[PDB]
C-alpha cells in the first residue's frame, strides 16, 4: 500500500492529451474508475451457400460473406473522479460547449484516440464540503489507421481541388481610384511594386 | 457433468479454438462463469370460436456470455484482437458442450480499486446461423459444380493488337 | 473534428437575411433529369416574433402593385441554399439549390414554433409570358437557343439531333414554362432536357457533359447495388457530385459493379441537429 | 422407411442357403446401418469429405479434453436416415481400452 | 480483356463488340476446356485451350464481322487474375492478327 | 504469401555462390520483414509520416512509464502484410540494456 512505486508497463495513471496541442490537461483530477466498451454488430439471418464444390473453394467462401456482416461500432469510455479545484471544472465545461474538441485518453495499458465528451455530471452534497463528484463519458470520433495514403513532408499533397461551386463577383477595394476605371486601378496597383 | 469419465487428472476447461487452423487463442484466460441462452418465437393466430392456433416456430442465434480475469497485458490485447477479427469463425468448448460458428460481439474491460494487478473482463459471443449445417465436400477440384457469374463488362483498357500477340507467340 | 455548415439565404427587399447553421434547420432536395422542376422542403425552428413578422408575411401568393413596374422579384422572393463542412476554420461550402417560396405552413405548436416551406426552381416563369415570336422553320439547336434566351438562362446543348429541321415547333406555348415541355417532347426518351440551378441542359441520355471532371468514388455509406437501370448508392455530402456528371466506382463488398456511370437523379437530406446528412445517387452506364 | 442388404460379422454380403440377398426391413436395418456408420472413419468417403469418425485425430492421438471425440461419435451415430436421438453415451476409458456405449431411439 | 476468377468451373456473360456472349471455363483432367455461346445458341463445345492460338477455328464461326478470343498462355485456374488473361479482338483487329500469324 | 530479397546481418543484398538474387518465400520473408520494420526509426521514412519506432523520444529519452515503447514496437511489428496478432512483449530492462522479446502470430 506504499503506492508511488508504480510498476512499469502498467502504470495506473490517467493521462488526457489535447489532440492538436498534444499537452496533458486536467491533471488535477483524482479518478476512481474506468470502463471501456467495444461493441459490434453480427448478422442474424439464416444465410445461404452452394455447398457441393471442392473443400478449399468452399473455404474461400464462408469468408468475405461472413466479413460482410461484422462491422465495428464506436468505443465507449466512462470514468468517475473527484475535482478538487475550480479551474479544472470550467476548463472541462468550456471543452464541453465546443463542437470541435477531441482528446486522447490513456488507461493503464489501453490507448483510445480521437475521443469526444458526450455526457457530464456534477454533484455536490455534505459528503464533500470542498470538492465535487464528476461523471464524464467519451466516444471515439473516428477509427485508427495503420499505414497507406501519402503524408509527404513537403508541399507535396493529394491536391484536392474540388471547387466546382462558385458565382463570380468583381471586387471594389483594390487601392484607391474613385472616378478611374478598373484597368487604371489595376495598372497602378501593379506599378506600386 | 457425468457422460465422459476419462481419468486424466489435468484436463482442460473452457477453451476457444480457431476453426481454420485448429489453434487456441487467449489460452491463458481465467474463466469465472459461462452463460448460454437459446431463444425462439412462435407465431400465433387468433381464431374465430375463441381458441388460438400456432403454425410455426422461428429460431434465432444463441448467445454466450463469459466473465474472465486477465492476469497480464498479452491477454488484454489478445482479447482486443479476438474482438476486432473480421473473417475467422471460432469454436467454443465449455465443460462438456461444444459449439461452432461463433464470433465475438462485445468486450467490456473494467478498472476499479477492487483489483489493480488484474483486469476484470466480460465478453460475449453470437452464433452465425446457416442452413445445411453439415457441408458436402469433394476432394477433386475438377470434380465440382459450376458457379455462375453474370453480366460483367469487358473493361477494355488494353495496349494493342499486334504487339501483344507477337509477345505471346514469339515469346517476347 | 470537422463541423457541418448549412446556410439558407433570402433575398428580401431590404437585403439578404441568412439563417445560419446554429439553429434547427432541416432540408430535403430532389433533383432529376426531367421537365418537372426541382423541389425543396424546409424545416425551420426557433424563429422569434421579429423574424416571423419579417419573413412569413412576404409569401403572400396574392398580387400587389397592379401597375407591375418590372417583374421577377416584384412577385415572389428567392431562396438560395449552400451546404458544406468546416475544418479548423477552413471552409468547403458549396451551393445546391436556387428557388422561390410557394407554400407556407405551421408544423409544431409552442413552446417551439416551427414552419415548413416549399420551394421550386424557376417558378418565376409560371407568371411571365412570351413576347418574342418563336422561329417558324428551323433546326433543333436554334429552337433551344431561342428558348434559352426567352427564359433568361445560360444553356448548353449537345445532341446527335442537332441538325434536324422542325416545322412550327412552339406555336402553341402560352407562358414561359411550357418551353421546357416542348423541348423534351420531340425526341423522348433519348434526349433529356432539364433546368439545373441556372443552366438549361439538353443532351443525349448517356453522355457526360464534362468528360474530364469524373469524380472517383470509393467510400459509400449505402452499399452499392444493381437497380434495374445501372447502379444506385449513397454517400456523405460530396460537393463534387452533380447532375449529368460522371462517377467512377470502386467497391469492396460488391466488386462486380465497378465502372463508369452517368448520374440521373439525386437526393439531399441535410440537417444541422439530426443524423441525416447524406446524398443518394442513381446512375446509368456511360456510352 | 429403411432397407438394406444383410452383412455378416465381416462387412461382406451374406447370402442365405437358397442364395437370395435379403433386403432387411426396418429396426434391424437401423442397427446394421448405425454399426456400419460408426466404423467408417473420416476422410475416405469420396463425394463427401468431413464425414466419419475421426479416430486418428481425436481418439488415438494424445489429447487434452476428449470432448471432440464424443461429439464426433454422437454425430456419426446420427445422420442415419431413420435414427432420431441418443439416449446415453458413456466413453469409459479404462486402461488402454476405449469403451463406447450407446442406446439409440428410432421412430419405430 | 475479360474479368475472370480462380474457380475450377464457372461461366461469365458479357456484351462486347455489338454481340452477346456467354463463355464457360472448366478443368477437365489435365487441360482446360471452353464452351462458347451466342444469341443463346451454342457455338462450340469443349474447345481445348492453348496459349496463343484462337478459340474459334471455323470460318463460319469467328466472323463475317465478329471477333475472337485468345489466351496469352496456357490456362490455369489457380493463376487467373495474376499473369494469365483472356482478351477479345473485334473484326479488324482479328483480321490483322491473322495476317500477322503467318 | 509475401516475398522479399534475402539480406545479411548487415542490410545488404546477399548473393549465393551462383550469385543469384533469391526471392524468399513466406515465413522467413516475414521474419526478415519484421526485423527490418522494427529497426526503421520514426521521421526517417519519406511519403509516410508517423511510421517507425520512437527510439529517440520514448526509449532513449528519460521516460516515466515505458508503456509507450511497448505500444510503438507493437505497432511497428503490425502494419506488416501477414502479421495477425502479437503473442508476447516482455520489456525486461536489466542494467543499461533495454531487453525486448516478442513472438508474432502469422496467417501461415
Amino acid at each position: 500500500m506504499n503506492s508511488f512505486l508504480k510498476s512499469i508497463l502498467n502504470t495506473p495513471t490517467l493521462t488526457i492529451r489535447d489532440d492538436v496541442t498534444k499537452l496533458p490537461v486536467w491533471k488535477s483530477l483524482q479518478v476512481k474508475k474506468v470502463e471501456i466498451y467495444s461493441p459490434a454488430s453480427v448478422v442474424s439471418k439464416p444465410l445461404a451457400t452452394k455447398d457441393q464444390t471442392e473443400a478449399q473453394v468452399y473455404t474461400e467462401a464462408l469468408d468475405i460473406d461472413v466479413k460482410n456482416g461484422k462491422i465495428i461500432q464506436p468505443v465507449r469510455l466512462r470514468i468517475n473522479a473527484i475535482c478538487p479545484d475550480l479551474s479544472t471544472v470550467e476548463s472541462i465545461m468550456n471543452a464541453f460547449n465546443d463542437n470541435t474538441s477531441t482528446f486522447a485518453i490513456t488507461s493503464k495499458s489501453i490507448l483510445a484516440d480521437k475521443m469526444a465528451i458526450m455526457t457530464l455530471d456534477v454533484d455536490q452534497s455534505p459528503d464533500m464540503l470542498n470538492a465535487a463528484e464528476i461523471n464524464m463519458e467519451f466516444e471515439q470520433v473516428e477509427p485508427p489507421v495503420l499505414n497507406k495514403f501519402d503524408p509527404a513532408f513537403p508541399q507535396d499533397s493529394p491536391t484536392y481541388g474540388v471547387q466546382i461551386q462558385s458565382l463570380s463577383d468583381a471586387n471594389l477595394l483594390d487601392l484607391g481610384a474613385i472616378g478611374d476605371s478598373i484597368s487604371s486601378a489595376a495598372k497602378s496597383l501593379y506599378n506600386r511594386v | 457433468m457425468l457422460g465422459i469419465f476419462t481419468s486424466l487428472l489435468s484436463s482442460r476447461s473452457f477453451s476457444i479454438v480457431d476453426q481454420n487452423t485448429n489453434q487456441l487463442v487467449a489460452a491463458d484466460l481465467r474463466i469465472s462463469r459461462v452463460n448460454t441462452r437459446f431463444s425462439s418465437v412462435g407465431q400465433r393466430h387468433m381464431l374465430e370460436d375463441g381458441t388460438t392456433k400456432m403454425d410455426s416456430r422461428t429460431i434465432h442465434p444463441m448467445e454466450i456470455i463469459v466473465e474472465v480475469f486477465c492476469p497480464s497485458i498479452d491477454v488484454v490485447d489478445q482479447i482486443n484482437q479476438l474482438l476486432l477479427d473480421r473473417d475467422t469463425l471460432y469454436k467454443v468448448i465449455t465443460r462438456g458442450m461444444v459449439f461452432e460458428r461463433m464470433m465475438c460481439t462485445s468486450e467490456a474491460l473494467n478498472q476499479t480499486p477492487d483489483m489493480i494487478s488484474a483486469t476484470p473482463a466480460r465478453l460475449t459471443f453470437s452464433q452465425v446461423l446457416v442452413q445445411n449445417p453439415k457441408p458436402i465436400m469433394f476432394r477433386n477440384a475438377g470434380d465440382s459444380s459450376m458457379i455462375d457469374r453474370g453480366l460483367a463488362l469487358a473493361e477494355d483498357v488494353v495496349g494493342s493488337a499486334g504487339d501483344l500477340f507477337d509477345y505471346a507467340v514469339n515469346g517476347v | 473534428m470537422k463541423k457541418r455548415i448549412l446556410r439558407v439565404t433570402f433575398n428580401m427587399p431590404y437585403g439578404p437575411e441568412v439563417i445560419r447553421e446554429d439553429l434547427d434547420v432541416r432540408v430535403r432536395i430532389m433533383k432529376a433529369a426531367l421537365r418537372i422542376q426541382n423541389r425543396a422542403t424546409m424545416e425551420i425552428f426557433g424563429l422569434t416574433t421579429q423574424l416571423r413578422e419579417s419573413l412569413l408575411s412576404q409569401f403572400t401568393a396574392w398580387k400587389h402593385r397592379q401597375r407591375q413596374v418590372g417583374r421577377e422579384d416584384e412577385l415572389m422572393i428567392k431562396v438560395s441554399v449552400e451546404a458544406g463542412y468546416s475544418d479548423q476554420g477552413r471552409e468547403q461550402v458549396s451551393r445546391v439549390f436556387v428557388g422561390e417560396v410557394a407554400i407556407v405552413d405551421i408544423i409544431s405548436p409552442p413552446p417551439d414554433i416551427g414552419i415548413r416551406i416549399q420551394c421550386y426552381t424557376r417558378q418565376i416563369d409560371r407568371t411571365k409570358t412570351i413576347r418574342n415570336m418563336p422561329p417558324a422553320n428551323t433546326t433543333f439547336v436554334k429552337f433551344v437557343e431561342w428558348g434559352a434566351n426567352e427564359m433568361g438562362l445560360n444553356f448548353i446543348c449537345d445532341t446527335s439531333y442537332n441538325d434536324q429541321v422542325l416545322k412550327n415547333p412552339g406555336r402553341s406555348i402560352t407562358v414561359a414554362s411550357a418551353i421546357l415541355a416542348s423541348i423534351q417532347d420531340m425526341y423522348m426518351p433519348d434526349v433529356a432536357a432539364f433546368v439545373d440551378d441556372d443552366i438549361l441542359i439538353v443532351k443525349d441520355r448517356d453522355k457526360v457533359i464534362r468528360p474530364d471532371e469524373v469524380t472517383n468514388v470509393n467510400s459509400f455509406v449505402g452499399i452499392p447495388s444493381w437497380s434495374e437501370w445501372g447502379v444506385e448508392f449513397q454517400c456523405l455530402f460530396e460537393p463534387s457530385i452533380r447532375v449529368a456528371g460522371g462517377v467512377a466506382v470502386e467497391s469492396l463488398m460488391n466488386p462486380s459493379v465497378n465502372g463508369n456511370y452517368v448520374i440521373t437523379a439525386l437526393e439531399y437530406d441535410l440537417a444541422s441537429r439530426d443524423r441525416p446528412f447524406y446524398i443518394k445517387v442513381m446512375g446509368s452506364p456511360a456510352a | 422407411s429403411t432397407s438394406t442388404i444383410r452383412t455378416g460379422t465381416n462387412n461382406d454380403i451374406l447370402l442365405d442357403d437358397n442364395g437370395n440377398m435379403v433386403i432387411l426391413r426396418d429396426v434391424e436395418a437401423c442397427a446394421q446401418d448405425v454399426r456400419a456408420a460408426m466404423l467408417m472413419r473420416t476422410g475416405e468417403n469420396i463425394f463427401d469429405v468431413n464425414s466419419g469418425v475421426g479416430y486418428f485425430e481425436y481418439i488415438f492421438s494424445p489429447q487434452k479434453s476428449y470432448d471432440d471425440a464424443r461429439k464426433s461419435i454422437a454425430d456419426a451415430i446420427l445422420s442415419s436416415p431413420d435414427v432420431t436421438g441418443i439416449e446415453q453415451l458413456d466413453i469409459d476409458i479404462t486402461g488402454e481400452v476405449f469403451g463406447v456405449d450407446a442406446k439409440v431411439i428410432t421412430i419405430h | 480483356k475479360i474479368p475472370l476468377t480462380a474457380v475450377p468451373n464457372q461461366a461469365i456473360s458479357f456484351n462486347a463488340g455489338s454481340s452477346y456472349w456467354k463463355i464457360r471455363l472448366y478443368q477437365n483432367m489435365d487441360m482446360m476446356n471452353a464452351d462458347i455461346s451466342r444469341d443463346g445458341v451454342i457455338v462450340c463445345h469443349g474447345v481445348r485451350c492453348f496459349g496463343g492460338i484462337p478459340l474459334l477455328q471455323y470460318s463460319h464461326q469467328y466472323r463475317p464481322d465478329y471477333g475472337n478470343f485468345v489466351f496469352d498462355r496456357d490456362a490455369d485456374w489457380t493463376l487467373f487474375g495474376d499473369g494469365i488473361n483472356l482478351f477479345y479482338l473485334d473484326g479488324a483487329e482479328f483480321a490483322e492478327y491473322q495476317a500477322l500469324a503467318t
